[PDB]
DNA sequence: ATCAATATCCACCTGCAGATTCTACCAAAAGTGTATTTGGAAACTGCTCCATCAAAAGGCATGTTCAGCTGAATTCAGCTGAACATGCCTTTTGATGGAGCAGTTTCCAAATACACTTTTGGTAGAATCTGCAGGTGGATATTGAT
DNA sequence: ATCAATATCCACCTGCAGATTCTACCAAAAGTGTATTTGGAAACTGCTCCATCAAAAGGCATGTTCAGCTGAATTCAGCTGAACATGCCTTTTGATGGAGCAGTTTCCAAATACACTTTTGGTAGAATCTGCAGGTGGATATTGAT
């Protein structure tokens, strides 16, 4: 068995749920092209992110990315995560 | 007359509903096949713990959530009640992201 | 498998100041990570700060120097007061 | 031999100072630890661990709970400015914001 | 008698400290308020000139980075003119 | 009164320096509270430091190391 | 007797490195690589640097890099200023950059 | 006695720009920016060998920690010019 | 727009002070040769989690309609901030002289490290204890038409 | 000003998933004795800093004049919020099978340890020659009539 190949997943970070986090950033009013510009800048952070988790799990030798994978690489960008060691 | 609220009165109730929760606002699986996706495109075939997606949920809505703060402020000062691209691009490059 | 953590010390610390309270699991996961994280503050400067000045060893005053580095005015103050305290109980004891 | 005694209650502290002492040893801060590094160390955290909790669970008293969860940590945390500015770049998962709308968005 | 119009001197300006190094603050000025502020943190200090040289070197970036944000928020307001709110909001954005 | 020492036209340099074409009166009063926190800041760390080392004289890598504490490197001075 | 940074064909010293991996409270171990490959990409760092700073003092018909050609250097590359992006280079000036809606009609 | 890293900039410097020179600014900057470098690929090394229980930083903790501090290319190069660098020195 | 008048900036120059480069001595650091130890890789397993799928109900995404209120565009006066002349006060520059602090070396008590042994606190997993989610129902405050 | 409609706020309740307590083993901390390192006091030196005085230029403070920008007022097309039908895709719980992570043992490449030699990098003064005042001439841009 093997993954159906995962593409355009981008789009699954729906309007409604960009609207539900602006809302609790306080936001009140949402021009119409906030929602492709939010996946754009969310894609690029998630980019960066993954990929330094990836480089610690290629260095450890593994194939399994581990919270504290994604916890170094969240430090690494100076954005300390509490919950996940 | 069925009953309608005026534009901007339910986003209001929103603001106060979701600042007052918690919850994740992103669906699980969806993000779940976000990451997955991303990070095939740098090694293949590799596996998550499924605390791993879960913190890369947590850490990707606390950046949006703050981001969008910003933004709101950066709409606001310029006597606006919108937030509009050039909005998140000023927010962004005042943090250093460019 | 021997998973160490500040469980204990963090629950026994909740029972002295809130007898009556509990904490749930993910609340003790931050705590955790809150301790680990101060941890690594404190000890990083300290050893930085025995560097700078050509000291082989780490002294309650590296320690001491770290934490008034770190803490904002007033937590600074109440936390230096604490680790004298117990420094001064120590060696008495 | 003499009666074992731990160092944590000859400093009179419930945070672990063999623990601190050994971590210390194994994190390459140093080639040699103080005596009394561990001790000052342990109460350091100790004395942190307390304050948060100390807030953490008047905010869940307040909200009529036994149970200290993340949200009563990020209220503690944000509503403290020392605590806030200690901890201002840190994520605490599930604990979402503090209630706050700018006043430009109330109806007029 | 020759004027220039308002803004021209001011882009001469511009141009002019941002081809240029040297330091803006006067030296003596700076000297004698860090001493005053170092005073309150503990009593009967020296100070190495290049001390003193690096924390002004270091102020005067900041500030400058600091006017740069400044000038992108009067900007985004549909303004040329800084004022003290666009310091407010790069200040708050910057996490300070 | 020594942050007074820091003039309307310093100000107005560092500004241009930093592209500004036209500056509000109330500007430099609002820089000179700014500064002032910066300033504190950076010299209680450096304090800090010279006094960790038993030294009086605040040394250049004393305000480097204190920059580097805020997240400010600052190269030339060591 | 030949230097090890004449054995990895570099000019940075591979020994003193090495010295300084071992004193830097880093590790309990440093293997024999570490040092020359970290004296290797410092090499090449500072030779990025160094030929654009070069070309600005060149530019500028001047002998001497100066900080100032080293902030043009910086800050004129992508990948330089972004690694340098919290660095303040003193007696570096800033780019000149003037927002159009600033310039006359 | 103090220590710095002037004479191998300016040895690379005369590879690179054999007519040019260099003030004693600009020489100082280059001694603060080698030492900052050599701190952040020097303790992300160290973080990296402590994660996996390892006593010993290699040229593995090395690179890995070049791919982490440097931006995309600038790596690539880096990583490129220190595995080079290794091969030589074990061929000499 | 052109055309004159006017101001500022940039490239060049020379003379020469000062900064950098060159040179040679030497204490300290790197290299060498040899001996010895050891961290961690390789091989071998045994469980733990992960990938993927399955079912079913319901929560939620999507598209649509319609209208309110916002952003965009425009105008314009008053008040602020720029530009500039004038005069003076602070900063700059330079010179002198000491006190005081930063470093340096050394020697012994005191402190810390480390191998071996004993003791117990901390943990994993089981057994027990419970608060709070998740329902209901009613009171109250807010919102918007009229 | 009312009055309907709707949301939100509180109080109640119980069962079970989640939290806490209990239990016994053992890994790790503590105790002991010995070995090794170090901090600091006691003098002593020699740079750096600080204090002090003095003149002068150069930058700043001040006042005046007015251009032009900011904030206010106004208007309107259309964008975005509110509400709803529709339908699907997420969520929750569990099964299957194996990939891969983790524990264990064995041994070698690679690391450390140590005595001694060779080389180097730092330093201060000499030798070199770039960069900076302070001038010019020409390029370039601004400003005001027209
Ligand atoms: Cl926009
Ligand atoms: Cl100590
Ligand atoms: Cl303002
Ligand atoms: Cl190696
Ligand atoms: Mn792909
Ligand atoms: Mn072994
Ligand atoms: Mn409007
Ligand atoms: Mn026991
Ligand atoms: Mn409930
Ligand atoms: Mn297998
Ligand atoms: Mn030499
Ligand atoms: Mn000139």
């Amino acid at each position: 068995r093997h993954r159906k190949v995962l593409r355009d997943n981008i789009q699954g970070i729906t309007k409604p749920a960009i609207r539900r986090l602006a809302r609790r950033g306080g936001v009140k009013r949402i021009s119409g092209l906030i929602y492709e510009e939010t996946r754009g800048v969310l894609k690029v952070f998630l980019e960066n992110v993954i990929r330094d988790a990836v480089t610690y799990t290629e260095h450890a030798k593994r194939k399994t990315v581990t919270a504290m994978d994604v916890v170094y690489a969240l430090k690494r960008q100076g954005r300390t995560l509490y919950g996940f060691g | 007359k069925p009953h309608r609220y005026r534009p901007g009165t339910v986003a209001l109730r929103e603001i106060r509903r979701y600042q007052k929760s918690t919850e994740l606002l992103i669906r699980k699986l969806p993000f779940q096949r976000l990451v997955r996706e991303i990070a095939q495109d740098f090694k293949t075939d590799l596996r998550f713990q499924s605390s791993a997606v879960m913190a890369l949920q947590e850490a990707c809505e606390a950046y949006l959530v703050g981001l969008f703060e910003d933004t709101n402020l950066c709409a606001i000062h310029a006597k606006r009640v919108t937030i509009m691209p050039k909005d998140i691009q000023l927010a962004r490059r005042i943090r250093g992201e460019r | 498998s021997r998973k160490e953590s500040y469980s204990i010390y963090v629950y026994k610390v909740l029972k002295q100041v809130h007898p009556d309270t509990g904490i749930s699991s993910k609340a003790m996961g931050i705590m955790n990570s809150f301790v680990n994280d101060i941890f690594e503050r404190i000890a990083g400067e300290a050893s930085r700060l025995a560097h700078y000045n050509k000291r082989s060893t780490i002294t309650s005053r590296e320690i001491q120097t770290a934490v008034r580095l770190m803490l904002p005015g007033e937590m600074a103050k109440h936390a230096v007061s604490e680790g004298t305290k117990a420094v001064t109980k120590y060696t008495s004891a | 031999r003499a009666k074992a005694k731990t160092r944590s209650s000859r400093a009179g502290l419930q945070f672990p100072v063999g623990r601190v002492h050994r971590l210390l040893r194994k994190g390459n801060y140093s080639e040699r630890v103080g005596a009394g590094a561990p001790v000052y160390l342990a109460a350091v955290l100790e004395y942190l661990t307390a304050e948060i909790l100390e807030m953490a669970g008047n905010a869940a008293r307040d909200n009529k709970k036994t149970r200290i969860i993340p949200r009563h940590l990020q209220m503690a945390i944000r509503n403290d400015e020392e605590l806030n500015k200690l901890l201002g770049r840190v994520t605490i998962a599930q604990g979402g914001v503090l209630p706050n709308i700018q006043a430009v968005l109330l109806p007029k």
